[PDB]
């Protein structure tokens, strides 16, 4: 149907941009117009620019004039958006909608109708790195959970499965957050209780950027 | 620039009645804006078309008005499975602001934290660093604060809370204390401190350990 | 004396009415101490006890009429007691409840004394018939089964096989009308009623309109004098604990004034405070208000006379 | 005589009220006026509210107004009061007294002159608990104490005898305190002295609330 | 909220004399007042009336004066049986405020309290808790401060201190230090101290032990 | 609730020519607000009464205007005196909200920052604090970050900022990097730092000391 397949999850350090794929199908091409809207993890959204398709109407926002290029490539249905002058504060999912042509012969249009999946942008000049699993996991609670942490990794994302995934009942894996040296931060929590102290319990770590993998086997010391 | 201003910032209701909604312009936008069905992570569907009429794909129950200032958005037959982030978004000015924000929660029986405070590991301290985080669990409503002391002596700079959505089943809430140090200043002191505060919390939860203590 | 003679009948019945939470009625009258603040002046205070309201569980509706044999079987053990207590010699204070019971209310009153008059006070005139309401509540409908004019014509509907209309039309004057729906008041019209809703009460003044009530009843003959009193008909702003508040009522200085008249006659023979609802009230002090009201409302029916009331020895002693 | 039999010793938990059974007697009623006043214990009192039975006065005070409904029973010489939107400052002792009604036919009073005996309501939303008593009871002091712990009991109060009471002087038996955890916490003295290692004594424990009797022998550990 | 302010707090007056005690008023209540005999746990019976007067089984010795700010409450003839905590009230101005408490305790000579301080038991220990409470006796007047240390390093959040009333015949007070810790804190440490402080202790009366000692 | 926002929200024009503020509504105020003269510390003075003709005292030159959503305060012969905050005013709407704030400074050259970092006193040392503040002074425009370092690490909790007016003569700013800690945490390091920022600070302005080194 009317979809927009984007491309692609891509990082970039302050330097050169991330011209965004963001192919049209389904309905008719430059009988509608493309835009453009950011966001930042946590946050609201911002628009920052809308072409016509109809004829290469720039049209761009506030803050950014500038930063912002847009341009058609209508042969086949794809739009693009690059940008100039990148910054740490545009860590934003870069979606591209279709408010439609405010031209002439386009049909009216307000509403922004084929949204397509998205595309992670952090601007971060940290580099690609494996990540550095820091646990432990066994004091008269019945109730004993446990958990790793997961230390210094860049980008996003890592996996972070419980005895291969077969522990799921309390499975909670976490959104990271960047550091202030510009590297990421998680660590999930699991369950047990204080009557299972024969549930030798792994997290299994796998960082694909960096195509790392630590199966943290863990265990307590010595007692009394 | 006009300010969409969305009243309802936040908005947690049990799957049932109406859960009628807020936006506000600061001019007259005038029957020409639309509302949006974000879902964490995903597309930012369609609810609404302009300010009424219910676009293509909609279900049953996400009827609006407005025409001109301060529009609605009705959500009568709740349906649990609507559980998101909702936008209304301005159109005919530019630039085309949006809402601020309108989470869409679970209302539940309030949950509190199980709250308990973890140290770095020898396998840290052979690396050279320090991460002492406090790890809150399963509560509601959202919000907890959580301070930490140098022996007594509060903290930040290494402090780092998030938060996850609201879970599925027991549909329940999320924090750590995510702070880092160094390992001279985690040999310097013992006595670590994670004090807690929810709503459920009558008293601040207080969780500590010694260094060397566990 | 004659009067200030009182037979108490409380009678818990809601299903006339639709809102629930009538039936503690005569409950917070009584803890408001209404026997107490009777005792005072000479009041020959003998509490007859609750009546028990049986419940029929198969009470099936009529056409429209809904809950009619729990009304009809209410009434006439009212009837019954309102017959022994004036048998009794007193003024029957019957307090509810709801206007259902006026049927009985009036039925009782008028098997001792049978050319007796009604003033209604309420807001609503309540003469509905089963056939041209829209509601079929009962709370609505006891004058259209007690005025002789209108028989033939009153369905058979269950419960009601004991009553008879025992009233003239000529013979009641509706004091404080201010919401009526039409077939009301087409019979209001045709039976010729005399009345005086708050046009009328604002017209000739509160004085002049129990001057001429009085007039109209008892310038042609002494003869017994029925108060049937909704507290509904004085203004919401005193009584917002209701079944049905509208607002326009008359104010509570009026409502006394009413009562007064009807006693300084010396005819007072039967009284009803009805629609009190406790369960109504936004706040316990508008609950507090509105029994405080229908308290003293009774207590200047048997002449708690704000002029005064005295006990005929010398007090300079 | 003039009296107020009060009843009863009630707890809720935020929630629903207690409506306060207030029952005079003795001296002629509506010729006078009964009024409320709240007792936190190791506090200061204040009066909350005094309605006239002549008729019906309602007269509340300030910070609740509102919270507070106070009405009359006078067939039976009883006044009423109960609260709304309870809360733990609420856990106090509620004294009804005379203040006299402040109307036309009523004498002369300013002086509350039957006080009634009390109510104990502490508004605790915890739940009623078995105590758990923890002591021990035996380094060169000819003076020797014992005594126990009585943690975690709801509500108040326990007993504590001592030897089922038998030993009487040195006893000293102690009001409780509320927890973080909204629950109860308690102890009690004995003396002996250094030269009585043949005096085996009990604290005897007894919440009837929750009807639970701990009679708690204690014995030292081996020295040297 | 005229604050009411009893002059006498506390009160230590042997069976004999005048017990002149004191009750101020903000304002002037002139005349509007009253006095109160609250046993512990009873009912706090009318003195006098207003700020005279004497009401209706009172026996023979509470006399009192005022009129208009600072009152006066006498008990002449002090009979044993009154040793209770009294209040004043004012009435004529809303909120009827109250006075503060005036413990009419006994005079007697001052005794020093027996000091001893005790272990948590083996059956606490097969529960896991740990409660070491120091146990005082006997002693007047009422004020003692108990010190707890970790083998030489204070302690709090455990700590308890909980009086009675005056003794019927000797007339004596009460003192439990009620501290609990847990079954890992206790097992860390020996010795255990009780640092008592009376009046009559010229020296602060430690009694100690330690773990595995008793 | 409307809100009144001020466009221009900081103001630095020399003494010379207009200085024509704006002041804008979210409804139709329709020539019904006001405009003040908030001196620091002071009665702000009314400048112009209904949006127009310049009320009774005032000197030449407030003409001002609007009728009715957007308004405008021209200051036409700027005199120096004027440096306020300023705030329009609606008023006839009910709450009768006011502006954001409209600083007036004053234009110059811009300054540099004179910075430099000071420790705690042994006199505060035998009282047991520790208060390292760095001291910023002379400078144009106001806007400085300072941060702070555990020798290397960064501080917060602390750090307090605080600034004054513009100064009369040499028409300057302010800061100190208010910054307090323990004498224990002041012990266990040495160097302590102190990094400006300024518009005219090309490079970010560090200035540290050792402990025990001044
Ligand atoms: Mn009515
Ligand atoms: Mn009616």
């Amino acid at each position: 149907q009317v979809q927009l397949v984007q491309s692609g999850a891509e990082v970039k350090k302050p330097g050169a941009s991330v011209k965004v794929s963001c192919k049209a199908s389904g309905y008719t091409f430059t009988n509608y117009g493309i835009s453009w809207v950011r966001q930042a993890p946590g946050q609201g959204l911002e628009w920052m620019g809308w072409i016509s398709a109809y004829n290469g109407n720039t049209n761009y926002a506030q803050k950014l004039q500038g930063r912002v290029t847009m341009t058609t490539d209508t042969s086949t249905s794809t739009a693009y958006m690059e940008l100039r002058s990148l910054r740490s504060d545009d860590t934003a999912v870069y979606y591209c909608a279709r408010e439609g042509a405010y031209g002439y012969r386009s049909p009216y249009h307000n509403w922004f109708d084929p949204w397509g999946q998205g595309t992670l942008v952090t601007v971060s000049s940290a580099k690609t790195t494996a990540p550095s699993v820091y646990p432990l996991a066994p004091t008269t609670g019945s109730s004993v959970t446990l958990g790793c942490l997961v230390k210094g990794y860049f980008p996003e994302p890592v996996t972070l499965t419980w005895n291969s995934g077969s522990l799921s009942s309390g499975v909670h894996t976490f959104p990271a957050v960047l550091q202030s040296d510009l590297y990421t931060l998680s660590s999930s929590v699991t369950v047990t209780s204080s009557t299972w102290p024969s549930q030798s319990i792994t997290c299994n770590v796998a960082h694909p950027a960096s195509s790392t993998k630590v199966d943290k086997k863990i265990e307590p010391r010595g007692p009394t | 620039e006009i300010v969409m201003t969305q009243s309802p910032a936040t908005l947690s209701l049990s799957p049932g009645e109406r859960a009628t909604l807020s936006c506000r312009a600061s001019q007259s936008v005038s029957s020409y804006l639309a509302w949006y069905q974000q879902k964490p992570g995903q597309a930012p569907r369609l609810l609404i078309y302009d300010a009424s009429n219910r676009a293509t794909g909609i279900p049953a129950r996400f009827s609006g008005s407005g025409s001109g200032t301060d529009f609605t958005l009705t959500i009568s037959s709740l349906e649990p499975e609507d559980f998101a982030v909702y936008y209304c978004q301005q159109h005919s000015l530019l630039p085309r602001t949006f809402g601020g924000g309108t989470k869409v929660e679970i209302k539940r029986a309030d949950a509190a934290p199980t709250v308990s405070i973890f140290p770095p590991s020898s396998e840290q301290l052979t690396s050279g660093g320090a991460s002492v985080v406090c790890f809150l669990n399963n509560f509601y409503p959202k919000d907890i604060n959580v301070k930490w002391k140098i022996d007594g002596s509060e903290r930040q700079n290494g402090v780092l809370n998030s938060w996850t959505d609201q879970d599925s089943k027991d549909s329940t809430y999320s924090m750590s204390s995510t702070l880092t140090l160094t390992k001279d200043e985690y040999e310097r002191h013992n006595s670590y401190t994670c004090e807690a505060t929810h709503k459920t919390s009558t008293s601040p939860i207080v969780k500590s350990f010694n260094r060397n203590e566990c | 004396a004659k009067s200030r003679t009182i037979g108490i009948i409380g009678a818990p019945f809601s299903k006339g009415q639709p809102r629930g939470g009538v039936e503690e009625g005569p409950t917070v009258l009584r803890k408001a101490g209404l026997l107490e603040k009777l005792k005072e002046q000479e009041c020959d205070v003998k509490d007859y006890g609750d009546l028990p309201f049986a419940d029929i569980p198969n009470d099936s509706p009529f056409q429209i009429v809904k809950n009619p044999r729990s009304v009809g079987k209410a009434s006439e053990q009212l009837a019954g007691k309102v017959a022994e207590v004036k048998k009794n010699g007193r003024i029957s204070l019957v307090l509810g409840g709801d206007h259902s019971l006026a049927i009985g209310s009036i039925s009782g009153h008028a098997r001792v004394h049978p050319d007796l008059g009604v003033i209604w006070v309420d807001a609503h005139t309540d003469i509905n018939t089963p056939l041209t309401t829209t509601s079929g509540n009962l709370h609505g409908q006891p004058v259209s089964f007690l005025l002789k004019e209108l028989k033939g014509k009153i369905p058979d509907v269950p419960g009601f096989s004991w009553v008879t209309p025992c009233i003239s039309a000529k013979d009641i004057v509706y004091i404080g009308l201010r919401d009526v729906d039409p077939g009301e008041h087409y019979i209001l019209k045709t039976l010729g009623i005399k009345y005086f809703s708050m046009t009328e009460v604002d017209r000739l003044g509160i004085g002049k309109v129990m001057e001429e009530t009085l007039s109209y009843l008892l310038g042609r003959k002494k003869r017994p004098i029925h108060l049937s009193f909704d507290v509904d008909g004085l203004d919401p702003s005193f009584t917002p604990a209701t079944g049905t508040p509208v607002v326009g009522g008359l104010t509570y200085r009026e409502g006394l004034y009413i009562t007064e008249e009807i006693y300084k006659t010396g005819l007072l023979s039967g009284l009803d405070i009805m629609e009190v609802n406790p369960s109504l009230g936004k706040t316990p002090e508008e609950v507090t208000r509105t029994v405080n009201t229908a308290v003293a409302i009774t207590l200047a029916c048997f002449g708690l006379a704000r002029e005064g009331n005295h006990k005929p020895i010398d007090y300079l002693n």
